[PDB]
């Protein structure tokens, strides 16, 4: 049957770290995840953005782990993270995306593109201001732009980056 | 079943 | 009473 | 008035729970670890458009509202599925094994879910997370029903009725001799209908009550038509009854086959759909 | 370990487990007499099935037959424990032919110190109750007296299987039922890491870790009060005990027939 | 898993990178078609080079 | 009986 | 009190 | 407690 005290822990302490995810419980998250180690780690990603004591780190390992072999569960969240987190350096996130991409060919693709679109609009800003300068910044935010244009097509979003070129 | 209440009136007594 | 017994345990 | 059947849906299985979409066009059985699909519309359509496989019996299943999703509860874990050009769109997995019953509340966000335990589970749709749970019931609930003013919850579970605040505590109970297997609440208001071998109409808050016996075994499922002027009682002795609201004067009665275990009514009065234990669904025009 | 030599290791391991009495009852501040008594003990017994001419070895709850004894131990030298008090305890090198051990035999012999199991091995080889019985009752001493009067009166007019410990418990109840900091994720990482590398288990800190949970919000009027409370009190008593209602409601309904038929 | 250049040169050992080739298999003038990405074997990239993480 | 006379203890039970 | 008495022993 | 120290007492 049941294990003696073994199983029956380990389920009592399921059930604890349900109710911690239910009610906050940044200290019995703390102390029942640690009990609990002891796939899945959803919670374990959950607590640390809900309680912090820099969130990002776990979740990169567990993107790391079962890798050799719709599309993979841990990892589609993990890109959308960073994004949101941004909001270092990021070029170094989208060569990053790029190789994922290239590992694996919902889709990534529009993930990547969408990131690019975040550096485009602080470019659109910056190259507004006079503190005056024609060609530099405009000529790499138009390159930008198109590059973000190839990603998609391969309207809502498109009438956005015009209306941030312009402003450029 | 068992062994987990039993665990539990531990824990309660430790508690007390 | 009760209450305190427990006490007394612990 | 009376009902006229219109059409059968072969389950091929005992269909524990139906549901009509809303016009609505297809109708939900559920059956064992499948619900299927049939579109109505279409009078030859022998066999389900599809199918969706959650689990094991299927104990309820119902739409939200608009009719975007489905919730299906059978085992531990509740599917929500997306009918939207359905799929798989969430899980939520809870610690009691089986639930018996499913409500939604008025503003979409929140499903209620009746343990086998006997605990009312609450979940946010949006987190697909447990914000609260009431427990009262020893065993497990069996059915239940939102007050009309939405304020309030009701619960039928083994011999006993208990009435929730939408806040929290529980309001009243009931007790009964026997179980009770299902619950309506009046649409208009003040009144109760509950499912045991006899149905028993509770005024609310009043103490008097009526009590109907047109019910040979027990009475499996309950609704009440959206208009509140009448409802209708499965039963296990094959029958299917309907009456006027309050104090249950038989409308009219069909026999069916086999033990009706569900039912549904479309949300303007016009069909009835009934699953049964010959493991098929009948589908029923009302006539005026 | 091999056939016979299987035989040999599973009973080395069953010897090591002996030191867990050895590690326990230090620990305690028992006698140490204690070590005297359970060396005879293991002694006279396995020596004996052994005895039996190199036919069959012998199986156990391996961890229940050394409780036993240790409960045994108790009984002649008479310390105050009970059979639930002993399972309490259980909540909180090795050799290599341990190692290379028969899987069944491996298994038996086992780690850690169905509620008939337990009360039917000890079996088949009244001032001590009174603290824990009198406290769970909450009596400042009359219910204890008139207990001891009882049961001592049950034995002489001998309305009396079970054991004389369920006896007493059970005619217990019969009286009192009518009375006239945090490593992190980095830990996980490290493991995951090591794992891809060769890698080669229960600790208290489990213990301390849910009694902290648990301290932190984590875990006819008359007489039918009285009959309440009674129940109340079976319930509870199998479960601290670590024993059933099956085998507890059933004693103590002979007991009281017996007692019935003596007094007529 | 990444690898740098200067682990080859000390272990004698080819810089080889990964190649990625994927089919298109098509039937009956191309009714059904079925893609599928398949290692292409190892290759030997130049160092500080775009495939190369320096 | 040693337990069982322990159980004095009658005298300190009445007293309390 | 009884268990105070006890304490107190 | 208690009963540990009845032990050592006897």
């Amino acid at each position: 049957e049941v294990r003696n005290y073994r199983t029956r822990h380990i389920v009592t302490l399921t059930d604890l770290l349900h109710l911690n995810v239910s009610r906050h419980n940044w200290s019995l998250a703390y102390k029942i995840f640690a009990t609990l180690i002891r796939s899945l780690w959803g919670i374990g990603v959950e607590i640390l953005d809900n309680l912090s004591n820099g969130l990002d780190f776990l979740q990169w390992m567990c993107q790391i782990y079962s890798s050799k072999s719709h599309t993979a569960k841990f990892a589609i969240t993990y890109l959308w993270s960073s994004l949101i987190n941004c909001q270092t350096e990021n070029d170094l996130l989208q060569e990053l995306i790029d190789k994922i991409s290239e590992w694996v060919l919902a889709e990534v693709w529009f993930i990547y593109a969408s990131c690019h679109l975040l550096k485009a609009d602080t470019l659109s800003r910056q190259f507004v201001n006079d503190n005056d300068i024609k060609i530099n910044q405009v000529i790499k935010h138009i390159h930008y732009v198109r590059t973000f244009l190839k990603i998609c097509l391969d309207r809502l979003i498109e009438n956005q980056l015009k209306s941030f070129e312009s402003r450029l | 079943a068992a062994a987990a209440a039993a665990a539990a009136a531990a824990a309660a007594a430790a508690a007390a | 009473a009760a209450a305190a017994a427990a006490a007394a345990a612990a | 008035s009376d009902v006229l059947g219109s059409q059968l849906g072969v389950g091929v299985q005992v269909a524990n729970r139906l549901d009509s979409q809303y016009d609505g066009t297809e109708i939900i059985a559920y059956a064992s670890l499948n619900i299927a699909v049939l579109t109505r519309q279409n009078t030859n359509r022998h066999n389900n458009v599809t199918s969706i496989e959650l689990h094991s019996p299927i104990k309820s299943i119902k739409i939200p509202g608009r009719s975007n999703l489905v919730g299906i509860i059978t085992e531990n874990s509740f599917q929500i599925f997306r009918i939207e050009s359905s799929e798989p769109l969430y899980f939520v997995e809870i610690d009691d094994l089986q639930v018996v019953d499913f409500a939604f509340n008025p503003d979409l966000q929140q499903f209620a879910i009746i343990d086998i335990k006997g605990n009312w589970s609450i979940g946010r749709i949006p987190i697909d997370n447990l914000h609260g749970t009431i427990f009262d019931p020893e065993s497990s609930w069996k059915r239940i029903e939102w007050f009309s003013h939405f304020q309030k919850i009701l619960v039928f579970d083994r011999s006993k009725m208990i009435e929730i605040d939408f806040m929290n505590n529980w309001q009243t109970e009931v007790v009964q001799a026997s179980n009770i297997r299902d619950y309506k609440r009046i649409d208009d208001k003040n009144g109760i209908l509950l499912t045991s071998r006899e149905i028993i109409i509770v005024g609310a808050s009043p103490v008097r009550r009526i009590s109907w016996k047109h019910d040979l075994d027990t009475t499996l499922r309950i609704t009440v038509q959206k208009v509140l002027v009448a409802f209708v009682y499965s039963m296990r002795h094959k029958r299917i009854y309907m009456h006027v609201f309050s104090h249950e004067i038989p409308g009219g009665t069909p026999t069916g086959i086999e033990t009706i275990l569900t039912l549904d009514h479309i949300d303007v009065v016009d069909f009835l759909v009934k699953l049964r234990n010959s493991s098929e669904v009948y589908y029923y025009a009302l006539s005026n | 370990i091999g056939h016979e030599a299987k035989l040999l290791f599973l009973k080395s391991f069953q010897f090591i487990l002996k030191r867990q009495i050895r590690w326990l009852i230090t620990e305690m501040r028992f006698p140490k007499e204690f070590e005297h008594v359970a060396k005879i003990i293991w002694l006279k017994i396995l020596k004996t099935i052994n005895d039996q001419p190199q036919e069959e070895l012998k199986l156990q709850l391996h961890m229940t037959s050394t409780i036993s004894i240790l409960y045994l131990a108790s009984t002649h030298l008479s310390l105050p424990v009970y059979t639930c008090d002993y399972i309490k305890w259980i909540c909180t090198p090795k050799s290599w032919r341990i190692q290379l051990p028969n899987y069944y035999v491996s298994i038996l012999e086992g780690s850690i110190s169905l509620y008939n199991k337990i009360a039917l091995t000890c079996g088949m080889i009244c001032q001590g109750l009174l603290l824990k019985l009198v406290m769970q009752c909450a009596l400042p001493p009359e219910f204890y007296f008139y207990t001891k009067q009882v049961i001592e009166f049950e034995e002489t007019d001998i309305r009396n299987s079970n054991h004389a410990e369920l006896r007493v418990l059970s005619y217990f109840m019969l009286t009192i039922n009518w009375m006239l900091m945090t490593i992190d994720q980095k830990i996980a990482r490290r493991k995951l890491y090591k794992i891809f590398p060769l890698d080669r288990t229960h600790q208290l800190t489990f213990i301390e870790d849910l009694q902290e949970r648990y301290a932190k919000q984590t875990p006819p009027a008359r007489k039918e009060a009285i009959g309440r409370l009674l129940t109340h009190i079976a319930s509870q008593l199998l479960v601290d005990f670590a024993i059933s209602k099956e085998q507890l409601k059933d004693c103590i309904s002979r007991i009281k027939n017996a007692c019935l038929h003596r007094m007529n | 898993r990444k690898v740098y250049p200067s682990e080859s040169r000390q272990r004698l050992t080819s810089y080889r990178g990964k190649l990625l080739l994927k089919l298109k298999w098509s039937v009956n003038n191309g009714e059904e078609n079925l893609f599928e990405v398949r290692d292409c074997g190892g290759l030997p990239v130049m160092l500080q080079s775009n495939r190369c993480h320096l």
